[PDB]
RNA sequence: UACCUGGUUGAUCCUGCCAGUAGCAUAUGCUUGUCUCAAAGAUUAAGCCAUGCAUGUCUAAGUACGCACGGCCGGUACAGUGAAACUGCGAAUGGCUCAUUAAAUCAGUUAUGGUUCCUUUGGUCGCUCGUACUUGGAUAACUGUGGUAAUUCU
RNA sequence: UGGUGACUCUAGAUAACCUCGGGCCGAUCGCACGCCGGCGGCGACGACCCAUUCGAACGUCUGCCCUAUCAACUUUCGAUGGUAGUCGCCGUGCCUACCAUGGUGACCACGGGUGACGGGGAAUCAGGGUUCGAUUCCGGAGAGGGAGCCUGAGAAACGGCUACCACAUCCAAGGAAGGCAGCAGGCGCGCAAAUUACCCACUCCCGACCCGGGGAGGUAGUGACGAAAAAUAACAAUACAGGACUCUUUCGAGGCCCUGUAAUUGGAAUGAGUCCACUUUAAAUCCUUUAACGAGGAUCCAUUGGAGGGCAAGUCUGGUGCCAGCAGCCGCGGUAAUUCCAGCUCCAAUAGCGUAUAUU
RNA sequence: CUCUCGGCCGAAGCGUUUACUUUGAAAAAAUU
């Protein structure tokens, strides 16, 4: 109820099909609010569904007042999937990263470098 | 060093295999041996004495028979 | 080195790009092109650091590869493309037209231009040569070789050319009493009238330029760009008219703006 | 190569003579007057004042109509007026050399909290600032060496989350009131 | 902050050094509650290296006859994704170190009217008076048979 | 024709040449398909030659530490110059042939040394100066040492090849394979220096490329190199104790503050830590934000040096007795030791403080 | 300080040449 959302420098980026803005969250009593509440409040603020709003980079000031982050509202989910980084899509469950580490596939790459032809696909 | 995983164990054996060795002088001047296998043949069981066959690796100096042998205990 | 270098450090980058000191180790190394890398804005810095349309270099790549950016009416997808002086950048999706014109302090000011001004550009001709069965050729400051020019156009003159055809519309002769702008040295970005040009054969010839407020300075021929015939410029000028203010006047204007706007 | 900056300064100088009774007494008098932790805070204020006076003395060597001298002199004068060390009437480059260390020590947040009646002692003021009971305008300031600007002095408050401010009494009162 | 103090004599004044004093960098000792930055196998050995990684790369647009595929509709020349391989590019950048080096390197200043230059950008590409509605031989990948104790061998 | 400060420049005209180890003069792919049996709109790969960009490479002028117990050096084997050529991308003893005897030097040539890569810069400093600069930016050099190459626009390349020299790996004894002064790591060396971690999210770079890759770089771990901020407690009432204002000849009488001893009391505020959660981030950690717990002196206990002088702070007490030792220097210690070894107390700086060494 | 070519001025020589001093334009960023 006491959580207040305010928007600094705002721009409609038609080159990436979004609206980008700086968000201040005023929460004088509580802790740093979760991203879901901020997404819902931007959703009711800008009359758009919260499934397309992406927020990040929230730093809480010393003392315990404002929290400043960055937010983007896309036109559709298709543009959001095409233009967000894969990691901010994975925070909403729209991406799945491979479970293989670096060292495993580096060593696999060298091992199949040692072999020639269609036998490359056999090793692993 | 950590001992939690067999990879850490292999790292620890690699570390122990390659160290600067600290040398004790008392070991290096005598001819010592650690008994790997001990066999006994009694001369007389009532006498409770006999010949001992202690087998192991010579580690100190060159082991000469004419010198006396001290068993530490 | 054993061949040409491909990287560029941020602290060794040109200062007019206004790059940070802790964002990275590497600056955008500009690709080879019509402008020197010391005297250009790469498209990544213009789209990301100046216009703020992109937040990262990945977003710059994502905008450029969707074919929205034109430089001199040509779609460019190279994000480190060297864009230079008098240069027209068109973004048709947002309906914006910018000219890269030097700022008063020596940087590339983003100067939004009206769309019918985005049809032409000014070029300083670098050399004249007759080749291939008596055909004369111009070479300009941005490496546009133009065959069959007007015979009155000489070296150090400037030409207004239409970008869609690449052909000369009309030219300004290098002479005293003309309006010019400085592209190099300490006086970079200042606009004034040519007073006189002194000759030093076998060396650099020096030009004296007088400001609209009576301020005189000098440069070389390699740093002069004639932008107007007489006093009226052939292009729109930035918010500052090319008049360099001293630090006292800048401080006074800043305090006046602080007093006016609170 | 790394993306790191290595610019750093030392904010004080150790004195030339280790054991001189007059200097020891004067520094301990400053510490007692202003409730400072050690000699290093005195040396830090002294070093700041020495830098200011060196800058002014370098400025006074130039001609009176020099542009650098005028620009840097008015910059230094406005900076010293804004922290409340110089006054508007005596805003001249010659008066800067007449400045004291005790002039700069009055401008600390500790001294200003003690003077405004928010605290009953200078040590109590340092404690109260360190305990996050003091706010300036709206920011909670935890640093006692916070130099108070002249336009920032008029509103130093009790930081509403504090027990002495709005409410929410602290750990001790909650524990003692929950006895029966 | 433009500074000095102890020590040659019975005592004094000098010359004069030794010692003291403060900073800065390495090392080391004792000690160490919080928070922000942050150098770090240079010095001696440009000594020697187990192991692992550090340079790879496909768009609608060079070559697809590997069912490797869910899969067209079926005489559909080539539907699409596509391992492998050929072709092209890059691997001459970056990173490391400071052994060599004393008008050498390097710095500022100038010349190439004495040279080359992948790439990018612009110019040029019926300006030559002399089977084309498409030319030829292979070679990988694939199938099959092997050699050596051993190799990114063939 | 056009230009330069100056062409043996550019362009023009003529007579020919034009290399089989050969010069350009498109037998290439994609997307939409549409108009008078035939014409076509965009784009991608191409291409001899110009110019442009990134360069690179050879030159011009001036500038570097010590050394004369280095005073003459260079030229048979190019040293200085001329002529013609060879080679080279080009200018040139770059090399050859034929000639001339020149060239550098006390204004320090030549030789030797350097615990010498050079600059940007750093420490210190009144002013002048001294010293440092292996070290992230620019330039050079080199991949154990030398040498010679292939490919290529670009390398005399070393995470390319071929040798020799020195090391060194697997052997079935015939053969085969090497190069951490990359990132971690190990040995050795030493007074002297960190993890065989995670990621390509940021910065950029490479590729046929919006897609792949990057020990570049980023993020954590170690880190008292060094720098910045900053706890270890504050207050109130009483009992003594001072110093002031009023009234008193004075003594004294008070309501005015201050100070510690508190072997006196009292609740309030807290961060350290414990630890949900959010935030941070590629995923984390940390910081920040926050619930809950977390403070009475036997604790949540601050050290390092010193106490004759220089130089701040004991002629205290006990022990030792020219011993042990202290002492940068002057000196102390041989029975009243202000100096040793301890106890107490005191002094300086304080999360820091000693000591050795280089330097100012 | 001036004789010739061009619109009271611009070109051409200067003036024995320097040293000195003042000004102008070139002297990467970072660091100061």
């Amino acid at each position: 109820d006491t959580v207040t959302i305010r928007t600094r420098k705002f721009m409609t980026n038609r080159l990436l099909q979004r609206k980008q803005m700086v968000i201040d969250v005023l929460h004088p009593g509580k802790a740093t609010v979760p991203k879901t509440e901020i997404r819902e409040k931007l959703a009711k603020m800008y009359k758009t569904t919260p499934d397309v709003i992406f927020v990040f980079g929230f730093r809480t000031h010393f003392g315990g007042g404002k929290t400043t982050g960055f937010g983007m509202i896309y036109d559709s989910l298709d543009y959001a999937k095409k233009n967000e980084p894969k990691h901010r899509l994975a925070r909403h469950g729209l991406y799945e990263k491979k479970k293989t580490s670096r060292k495993q596939r580096k060593e696999r790459k060298n091992r199949m470098k040692k072999v020639r032809g269609t036998a490359k696909a056999n090793v692993g | 060093l950590l001992l939690d995983t067999q990879q850490e164990a292999g790292m620890l054996l690699r570390q122990l295999a390659n160290q600067k060795q600290q040398h004790l002088a008392f070991r290096d001047r005598r001819a010592y041996l650690f008994a790997h296998a001990v066999d006994f043949v009694p001369s007389e069981e009532n006498n409770l004495v006999g010949t001992l066959k202690i087998s192991g690796y010579v580690r100190g100096q060159t082991l000469n028979v004419n010198r006396l042998l001290h068993i530490v205990g | 080195a054993r061949g040409p270098k491909k990287h560029l450090k941020r602290v060794a980058a040109p200062k007019h790009w206004m790059l940070d000191k802790l964002t990275g180790v590497f600056a955008p190394r500009p690709s080879t092109g019509p402008h020197k890398l010391r005297e250009c804005l790469p498209l990544i810095i213009f789209l990301r650091n100046r216009l703020k349309y992109a937040l990262t270099g990945d977003e710059v790549k994502k905008i450029c590869m969707q074919r929205f950016i034109k430089i001199d009416g040509k779609v460019r997808t190279d994000i480190t493309y060297p864009a230079g002086f008098m240069d027209v950048i068109s973004i048709d999706k947002t309906g914006e037209n910018f000219r890269l014109i030097y700022d008063t302090k020596g940087r590339f000011a983003v100067h939004r231009i009206t769309p019918e001004e985005a049809k032409y550009k000014l070029c300083k001709v670098r050399k004249i040569f007759v080749g291939t069965k008596g055909i004369p050729h111009l070479v300009t400051h941005d490496a546009r070789t133009i065959r069959y020019p007007d015979p009155l156009i000489k070296v150090n003159d400037t030409i207004q050319i239409d970008l869609e055809t690449g052909k000369i519309t009309d030219f300004i002769k290098f002479d005293t009493g003309n309006l010019c702008m400085v592209t190099g040295g300490a006086n970079l970005g200042r606009i004034g009238v040519i007073t006189n040009r002194e000759r030093h054969p076998g060396s650099f010839d020096v030009v004296h330029v007088k400001d609209a407020n009576g301020n005189s300075f000098a440069t070389r021929l390699s740093n002069i760009f004639v932008i107007g015939k007489g006093n009226k410029p052939w292009i729109s000028l930035p918010r500052g008219k090319g008049i360099r203010l001293t630090i006292a006047e800048e401080r006074d204007k800043r305090l006046a703006a602080k007093q006016s706007s609170g | 190569p790394v993306a790191r900056s290595w610019v750093c300064r030392k904010t004080y100088v150790t004195p030339r003579r280790p054991f001189e009774k007059s200097r020891l007494d004067q520094e301990l008098k400053l510490i007692g007057e202003y409730g400072l932790r050690n000699k290093r805070e005195v040396w830090r204020v002294k070093f700041t004042l020495a830098k200011i006076r060196k800058a002014a003395r370098e400025l006074l060597t130039l001609d009176e109509k020099d542009p650098r001298r005028l620009f840097e002199g008015n910059a230094l004068l406005r900076r010293l007026v804004r922290i409340g060390v110089l006054d508007e009437g005596k805003m001249k480059l010659d008066y800067i050399l007449g400045l004291k260390i005790e002039d700069f020590l009055e401008r600390r947040l500790q001294t200003q909290v003690f003077k405004l009646g928010l605290a009953k002692s200078i040590h109590h003021a340092r404690v109260l600032i360190r305990q996050r009971h003091i706010r300036v305008r709206k920011q909670v300031v935890n640093i006692p060496s916070f130099i108070v600007r002249l336009d920032s002095q008029k509103h130093i408050d009790f930081s509403l989350r504090s027990p002495y401010g709005g409410g929410r009494p602290g750990r001790v009162k909650r524990k003692n009131a929950k006895k029966g």
